[PDB]
């Protein structure tokens, strides 16, 4: 590497730094993927039930029956380009920045913006199953769909709250009566043991462990997990916590805003899904849908490099219900 | 698995070789180009020499049998069929198949008959391999293909073709071509290239012709003072008019010979004399390029494309033939003969379909042949058979 | 001859007809040309013949 | 001429003949190089360590998509087994052609 014009020096080597992409939701897997032809869809509902039969005289009237009912419902989906373009001018004279005197190549600007669109694709999917959790749709800017699955549905928000400054009150005490009660008696179908979950702000996680009725439980002798000499989760950047038969985990992302936390159950059928339509091409139009497109155009006249990709799903959240808003006080 | 995931793109790799190629040899017009080349007398030639060994392979044809009783009486009824079509012969056929080596392709339609009396009676030979001109065919869309490009459904005729002064299915049609891959319906004629060194060929005779005319090195100029060129021209009955018409006889027939010679007044009236006789010369150099040697290159240029190179000074020339005789073969076996036993219904195994093949083209050497046969025979290595016996 | 730069002075067809993809997956055409002349060399032998009816 | 060839093989069943219930191949469908892909033609993996496939143009379907590498047989020239696309022998002889047409021009010109 060159110095001042009569002098040089010796080239060490490259630094990069890129932020965290975070993919916690996407590990659990609670979403399942649909790939249909249109950009519409249906569901179908279906809730049956029983009254109560009353006494009548011996001989005289009888009583009857009431009848069932039904619903139907139907949603759209939004869009999602991406474009980006390369000029002469950003390759001419500029040295790639990696080796001493080696020139800028094209691939390489184009492997950074391969790497670039990923990345954004990646973020942008991570924030769709966030927004659903909540029980609204993602489509900033898009008034089409804007769908919230509590009004679409009916439905309301349960609250749960906890305060944590009380040190004489477990807060588990408020979780488990407000939270498992409305959930088993909103289950739906005839089930059991539904596993509980929670998804906490770090506020919220790190004041939950400090509770004094947590320490002491676990103090006075060795059991297992042992909170106070140990890690909760070993050494990796996301916590976990198991404590009453509830499985608790930190929102490193920050997506959850500070001090909220979400409550919902496991194993219940059919409770998240995903959609994905066709793009605006005639190779895919009415085809069926893919997870990323992703296309190139070299220039055939030499003096232009062009990249597109584009994609268009909808994430959607059936039962409103079974989420509740956790809100702690400090 | 079993299906197909792509296609040949016949109507694509087309359309971008019409585009990539000067605009005086695309289809529409290299049909013209073809016939005004040809008259040149190098181009003529390569390609006279190359009929005349296609014509002597294909006029000695045999028909090869297989090992079967029934492959031999097949091999019989295939010989007179192809040497009893009414008013054709193979020979004709050779020579108008190999038109692709001018314009990359050629149609043969095959056409059908039923016999009223012979040694065959009730089978079916083949009446004649009708040539279609390519000159005849469609000058839009010569050959037409799927809604997509990936196959040929038939070859288009003209209608002005109809008249004194169409679409023919792809299953009743042989197609050569040459130059190409299985991907180009029209083959690259094997001008294209030659195109350019002969534009050149052609400009550079036509400067030599006109160059040797203008060469007038040694011609005679006069010098004679402009009072007498001026009193003729206004007294035409003054004995200067008289002496000026003289000269303009004279110096025209002023050759060499047993009396020339010369005799002009010596006045002087300033530096220069008043009358002079000079002949004139090149005043410095002249021509450098030589082009003779430019020609000779040229013509070298384009009889390698036709492998009749050698006339400048097993070859080059031979194999070449050898090209041109296969791809006619190919035609004949694959696409008539098994079309022409399933019309009989003669329906035998692979291994026993009988085959046609083309004559020599290089005539035995004696020497060679007797004294080689002596070397093997002197061992007994050479079967009695009246197949050998035959050979002298 | 069609008035596309390929066959410009070359040669002529009945029909030309032209199908084209955009490269970027996103539109097509359709094209189609033809250009002729219907000429009665003769117009001696071809006779008129009007009818008064009723 | 271009470094690479693709082929892709097709295969079908038997209806009649000596060897009934058996596969041949139907055809060696050749891919004209220039109907495939001008931006990417070889795709590999999220790493660049194997090829996948080999895509072709949605031009081609036209008149006037992802090929499964286990379909196609590839063959290739010039290069190691690291270069997917073949070195055309026609590299290397590039610039004495620009200089030989050159010359060519000005010897007609000069007479």
């Amino acid at each position: 590497m060159q110095n001042g014009d009569f002098q040089i020096l010796d080239y060490t080597g490259l630094i990069s730094t890129m932020p965290r992409v975070d993919t916690l939701l996407q590990s659990m897997n609670l979403f399942t993927e649909h790939f249909g032809r249109t950009t519409v869809a249906r569901i179908e509902r279906l809730d049956d039930g029983a009254g109560d039969i009353k006494a009548v005289q011996r001989g005289g009237v009888r009583q009857h029956l009431a009848n069932d009912r039904k619903k139907i419902v139907n949603l759209n989906i939004p869009f999602f380009p991406l474009d980006r373009s390369i000029d002469r001018a950003d390759i001419q004279n500029f040295r790639e920045f990696g080796t001493e005197n080696a020139p800028a190549t094209v691939d390489a600007e184009v492997q950074r913006h391969m790497a670039r669109i990923r990345r954004s694709h990646a973020i942008l999917k991570s924030k769709a199953m966030y927004a659903a959790l909540k029980g609204t749709s993602w489509s900033p800017d898009d008034p089409v769909s804007d769908y919230n699955y509590y009004d679409v549905w009916g439905a309301t928000q349960t609250t749960a709250d906890v305060d944590f400054t009380k040190l004489g009150v477990d807060p588990i005490e408020v979780l488990e009566a407000e939270a498992r009660a409305h959930i088993i008696d909103w289950a739906g179908d005839n089930g059991d043991n539904y596993e509980i979950v929670v998804l906490a702000s770090r506020q919220w996680f790190s004041a939950l462990i400090a509770h004094p009725q947590v320490t002491g439980a676990y103090s006075q002798y060795p059991s297992t997990q042992e909170i106070l000499r140990r890690r909760l989760g070993g050494n990796a950047n996301n916590r976990i916590f198991e404590h009453k038969n509830i499985l608790f985990i930190e929102d490193i992302s920050g997506n959850i805003p500070a001090g909220e936390a979400y409550i919902f159950p496991r194993g219940i059928s059919r409770m998240f899904e995903i959609y994905y339509a066709p793009s605006d091409t005639l190779r895919d139009a009415n085809q069926a849908a893919q997870e990323l497109y992703v296309f190139f155009k070299e220039s055939n006249y030499l003096r232009e490099a062009k990249i597109e990709s584009e994609t268009s799903f909808l994430t959607v959240n059936n039962r409103p219900e079974l989420v509740v808003k956790s809100t702690g006080k400090f | 698995r079993m299906s197909e995931q792509g296609t040949f793109a016949l109507a694509k790799v087309q359309v971008d070789s019409e585009r990539m190629k000067a605009e005086e040899i695309r289809w529409p017009h290299l049909i013209g180009t073809a016939e005004s080349m040809k008259q040149d007398a190098t181009v003529a030639t390569g390609l006279d020499m190359l009929y005349t060994f296609v014509e002597k392979a294909f006029k000695d044809f045999k028909v090869i049998p297989g090992e079967s009783e029934e492959s031999k009486k097949a091999a019989k009824f295939i010989e007179y069929c192809l040497k009893n079509m009414e008013g054709q012969t193979l020979r004709q056929f050779a020579r108008d198949a190999a038109t692709f080596n001018e314009y990359g392709l050629s149609v043969v339609e095959k056409v059908y008959t039923q016999i009223a009396v012979g040694e065959y009676v009730g089978k079916y030979k083949v009446k004649n391999l009708a040539f279609r001109p390519q000159a005849s065919l469609s000058r839009t869309n010569p050959i037409v293909y799927n809604s997509d490009g990936s196959a040929i459904v038939g070859i288009k005729q003209s209608l002005s073709a109809f008249q004194n002064y169409v679409i023919i299915p792809i299953s009743r049609v042989m197609l050569m071509n040459t130059g190409g891959s299985s991907s180009q319906a029209l083959g690259v004629s094997p001008l294209v290239g030659c195109y350019r060194a002969w534009r050149e060929k052609i400009l550079i005779e036509n400067l030599e012709v006109v160059g040797a005319t203008k060469d007038m090195g040694g011609v005679i100029e006069l010098k004679i003072p402009s009072q007498i060129l001026n009193k003729a021209a206004m007294d035409p009955s003054s004995p200067e008019a008289d002496m000026v018409r003289g000269l303009m006889s004279d110096a025209a027939n002023a050759h060499s010979g047993e009396q020339s010679f010369f005799m002009l007044p010596s006045d002087t009236k300033d530096n220069a004399p008043q009358y002079s006789m000079t002949l004139k010369g090149i005043d410095g150099m002249g021509k450098q390029y030589s082009t003779a040697q430019l020609i000779s290159d040229r013509k070298k240029s384009i009889l390698d494309r036709l492998g009749a190179g050698f006339i400048n000074v097993q070859t080059i020339h031979t194999q070449f033939v050898q090209r041109v005789n296969e791809i006619i073969l190919e035609a004949l076996n694959e696409n008539l003969l098994p079309q022409l036993l399933a019309l009989n219904d003669i329906r035998l195994p692979e291994t026993e379909m009988p085959y046609v093949k083309a004559g020599e083209i290089v005539d035995v050497d004696m020497e060679g042949f007797s004294k080689a046969i002596q070397r093997i025979g002197a061992v007994g290595y050479l079967p009695k058979t009246p197949k050998v016996i035959n050979r002298v | 001859p069609s008035d596309t730069l390929r066959d410009a002075n070359q040669a002529a067809q009945e029909l030309y007809v032209f199908f084209k993809e955009s490269n970027y997956l996103r539109e097509a055409k359709i094209e189609s040309e033809t250009s002729f002349l219907t000429v009665n060399n003769r117009p001696e032998l071809v006779v008129k013949s009007t009818g008064k009816f009723t």
